[PDB]
RNA sequence: AACGAGAUUCCCACUGUCCCUACCUACUAUCCAGCGAAACCACAGCCAAGGGAACGGGCUUGGCGGAAUCAGCGGGGAAAG
RNA sequence: GUGAACAGCCUCUGGCAUGUUGGAACAAUGUAGGUAAGGGAAGUCGGCAAGCCGGAUCCGUAACUUCGGGAUAAGGAUUG
RNA sequence: GUGGAGCCGCCGCAGGUGCAGAUCUUGGUGGUAGUAGCAAAUAUUCAAACGAGAACUUUGAAGGCCGAAGUGGAGAAGGG
């Protein structure tokens, strides 16, 4: 029942591999969803369009190998689903992924 | 009629049911038969192939043109943690074959054994052998437990031994012990059976079972290749390019009047993951791994008489898709059935041989521990950074 | 909530293509109320329908 | 109207019907032989997991070409499939019966599914186009499905 | 109408695809592959 | 002579045509959700030998014979058209 | 824009949503596209099929001929 | 038992007089089979809205395609 928020790195170069050239960036977003439903534990995951543009920034078949995201478990309203928590996955840019490790943010 | 040009059969019918084996661990189909005039000894042993390297040895073969020269030979290495004896099984011969007389297990069985008795250890209450361990201490079950070695000693003519692997000592992510049942082919049935009551829940090393240059047989399950067609499962010649509906097919699969497809014809199916026994694999070295912590850690494997370095047979970068070997090992000339990380039972050979290729000694000159994860050109890390110099790895101190 | 009519009328009255029209996707039901060309010229002056200019094709290189 | 096999106690029994509705017949027959004799709370919860593919429908009779799944081991079968359109129509009809149970004055914690049959509806046709100038039909096979709900007490 | 996609239309047509199924197949002897059997 | 998507023989270069195959990619096939035909069909569908309209799935004497199926396959049904 | 070019390739104005469905996996057999050590037509009814060659510039161009040709013969060298 | 308005026996009379086949005619329904198939022309993704309900509607952002002999903008014939 938390509302907590963390930030991670997602290497996409590992999690899509042996994928065809036209399925390479669309799998890169349903492997952000399968990351965020395993971690935060909710089926309802919303990603925003700046994280959409950050994966599609180089066409389909060249996804940038690693991205820095943050995940926001939140609660909902107005005749919500039988699960009332959902994750907002948004994009934070960084120039270096070396020595960055998944910190809990406030 | 009469093919005009004779060929031989493609593939052997001695291995006909090209089927996935009904086992992951290689079954011993035959232990070597005994004369009871010998001292008392085990016959098989479980092992794990880790990867392959090669060798340099001064070959000794009088008559040959290789004689008194150095030859490189491909070896596999088989990591062998010691077996721990758990059970004793009796077998009485019938006119319907051998029949299990009864089994007696150890006083307290380990935890890696009890995991083999479960398809879901996590959903378990781990209640196996709780009622059986009490009869070793309860006097009523104990004075008939000593009866069921005396009934064992009287009636059954071959006894065997249940042992397992110590899976904590491996880099594998399995932790279920592989529980094998191997035959003690020594002397008479009294000496054969009081040599196994003596050593329940104790360790058995591999050099107590095998030796250097003592040629053995390797039993395993092959590299599984999946569902492949005729030209890979049976190695049939490809059809010419002009063929309609397909190149990689066997064209005529029979005549008209047997009016049925015969068993001796080739067609698609499961290739690999078959049970095989290789024969006549000579042992080149029984290495032992990583002794005590006073002499902080002697790595000291692969250190031949002519090397005298602080090398160790785990190569520079670790064995590819296996891990890093910390236990005793057996190294074997030649290829060995299996994938890496695969259980394989080393076993003494049934046939006797002298043949002047077995029973001759070998002395190693060299073992490369260069990287197998690429085209490695350095063998030890001190040998690299003396040749490489200092790098930008430090750049502050 | 069809906005197919307003998209067609705007690109005819801005003298542009259907491709170069209309940023600000918030006010959906306000511009979906307008059905006429006289109503649609009012939304242009309120800035709820803009032109979205030409894609860059620099002759620099 | 009149059903097949009028119940043994019509006072504490419920019934529903839907005619002429467009499902496949061969998928609805075998998802209804899965929930026959099943309690209404296990039946409503089983049908949700067919749509979520957590639990399957074994195809026992109409099984030509039906693949094999690991979830048919609960039924002691080998072949199974997950008809999500068929498990929604006899879930929407199972809601109608427990609406009739509380209008007939029945407890829903004791309702099991006594009788359920699927039988074929008259086929409605349209046509496709095959080679060499020939017409052949795409006839649909709808069904009439029908159920009695009976309290056990 | 209020009852014209419900009570005009289900009468209107609903069997009008039934033009013959097959009108013979006048494609002139599909055994065009010359076979001719030993002559 | 010049010209041939004309017929043929040799030579150079070139190559997976071949020795001798191997590997990679896309699309299918495969599995699932929806939707869904047709050809064909006496009844049907395991063999050997015998006799028989002389080349049986059934008859005769033998061999024998466990539900239900999946992916393939091209021996047979003297398969279909 | 490149270029001899209304070639092909890439963009702008103007259109479109991949051609009567999606999702997961990446077996055999296919269809379409490629590579291959050494050998180089031994394959095959047959060099079938594929591959070599290719633009321009500067040289150099044989038999034969109806004196027009053959001829971009053949064969080289260069190219940013 | 269903059904709801006609029917039958005997004596003579008269036939468009009794079906298992005709690659019969017409209509209906099976097995095959929940199978073959829904594979030519590179490609979609994210959010929101409207909605009982959204892989497919509209909108916005992105990535792409046609690339001026167009997948653009107009007509003739034909359709109505
Ligand atoms: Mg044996």
């Amino acid at each position: 029942n938390e509302v907590v928020t963390r930030e991670y790195t997602i290497n996409i170069h590992k999690r899509i591999h042996g994928v065809g050239f036209k399925k390479r960036a669309p799998r890169a977003l349903k492997e952000i969803r399968k990351f965020a439903m395993k971690e935060m534990g909710t089926p309802d995951v919303r990603i925003d369009t700046r994280l959409n543009k950050a994966v599609w920034a180089k066409g389909i078949r060249n996804v940038p190998y690693r991205i820095r995201v943050r995940l926001s478990r939140k609660r909902n309203e107005d005749e919500d689903s039988p699960n009332k928590l959902y994750t907002l996955v948004t994009y934070v840019p960084v120039t270096t992924f070396k020595n960055l490790q998944t910190v809990n943010v406030d | 009629s009469h093919r005009k040009f004779s060929a031989p059969r493609h593939g052997s019918l001695g291995f006909l049911p090209r089927k996935r084996s009904s086992r992951h661990r290689g079954k011993v189909k035959s232990f070597p038969k005994d004369d009871p005039s010998k001292p008392v000894h085990l016959t098989a042993f479980l092992g794990y192939k880790a990867g392959m390297t090669h060798i340099v040895r001064e070959v000794d073969r009088p008559g040959s043109k290789v004689n008194k020269k150095e030859v490189v030979e491909a070896v596999t290495i088989v990591e062998t943690p010691p077996m721990v004896v758990v059970g004793i099984v009796g077998y009485v011969e019938t006119p319907r074959g051998l029949r299990t007389f009864k089994t007696v297990f150890a006083e307290h069985i380990s935890d890696e054994c009890k995991r083999r008795f479960y398809k879901n250890w996590h959903k378990s209450k781990k209640k196996a052998f709780t009622k059986y361990c009490k009869k070793w201490q309860d006097e009523d079950g104990k004075k008939q437990l000593e009866k069921d070695f005396s009934s064992m000693k009287k009636y059954c003519q071959v006894i065997r031994v249940i042992a397992h692997t110590q899976m904590r000592l491996l880099p594998l992510r399995q932790k279920k012990a592989h529980l094998m049942e191997i035959q003690v082919n020594g002397g008479t049935v009294a000496e054969k059976l009081d040599w196994a009551r003596e050593r329940l829940e104790q360790q058995v090393p591999v050099n107590q079972v095998f030796g250097q240059d003592e040629m053995i047989d390797v039993i395993g399950v092959t590299k599984g290749k999946g569902y492949k067609g005729v030209t890979s499962r049976w190695h049939t010649k490809k059809l010419p390019r002009k063929t309609h509906r397909g190149l990689r097919k066997v064209a005529c699969i029979g005549a008209w009047h047997p009016a049925r497809v015969a068993f001796s014809v080739a067609r698609a199916g499961q290739k690999g993951y078959h049970h095989r026994t290789e024969i006549n694999k000579k042992i080149y070295k029984i290495g032992q791994g990583y002794l005590i912590k006073d002499g902080k850690l002697i790595k000291n494997n692969a250190s031949t008489d002519y090397d005298l370095s602080d090398k160790s047979i785990n190569p520079l970068g670790g064995f590819v898709h296996y891990g890093e070997v910390t236990n005793d090992f057996v190294m074997l000339k030649g290829c060995v059935v299996g994938t890496k990380k695969r259980v394989l039972t080393l076993r003494k050979s049934l046939l006797v041989q002298t043949k002047r290729r077995a029973l001759e000694k070998i002395d190693l000159k060299f073992i490369d521990t260069t990287s197998k994860f690429g085209h490695g050109r350095f063998q030890t890390m001190e040998e690299k950074k003396a040749f490489m110099g200092p790098l930008k790895k430090d750049r502050i101190a | 909530s069809m906005l197919r009519l307003q998209k067609r009328l705007a690109s005819s009255v801005l003298r542009c293509g259907k491709k170069k029209v209309w940023l600000d996707p918030n006010e959906t039901n306000e511009i979906a109320n307008a059905n006429s060309r006289q109503q649609i010229r009012k939304l242009i002056k309120d800035g709820l329908i803009i032109r979205k200019p030409v894609t860059v094709h620099s002759r620099a290189r | 109207v009149r059903y097949s096999l009028d119940p043994e106690n019509p006072t504490k029994s419920c019934k529903s019907r839907g005619s002429n509705l467009r499902v496949h017949f061969k998928n609805t027959r075998e998802t209804a032989q899965a929930i026959k004799g099943m309690h209404i709370r296990k039946a409503t919860k089983y049908l949700k997991d067919v749509t979520l593919q957590k639990q399957c429908v074994p195809f026992r009779r109409y099984n030509g070409g039906v693949g094999r799944c690991a979830q048919a081991k609960q039924w002691g079968w080998t072949q199974g499939r997950w008809p999500k359109k068929s498990a929604e129509f006899l879930l929407h009809m199972l809601k109608n019966a427990e609406s009739n149970a509380e209008l007939k004055g029945l407890d829903v914690d004791s309702l099991v599914i006594e009788h359920i049959q699927v039988n074929k509806a008259p086929k409605m046709r349209r046509r496709t186009y095959r080679a060499h100038g020939r017409i052949n039909p795409y006839m649909s096979s709808p069904c009439h499905i029908e159920m009695i709900l009976t309290e056990k007490e | 109408g209020v009852c014209r996609k419900a009570a005009q239309p289900v009468e209107a047509g609903l069997q009008i695809p039934a033009i013959l199924g097959i009108l013979g197949g006048i494609l002139a002897l599909l055994i065009l592959i010359l076979l001719l059997l030993l002559f």
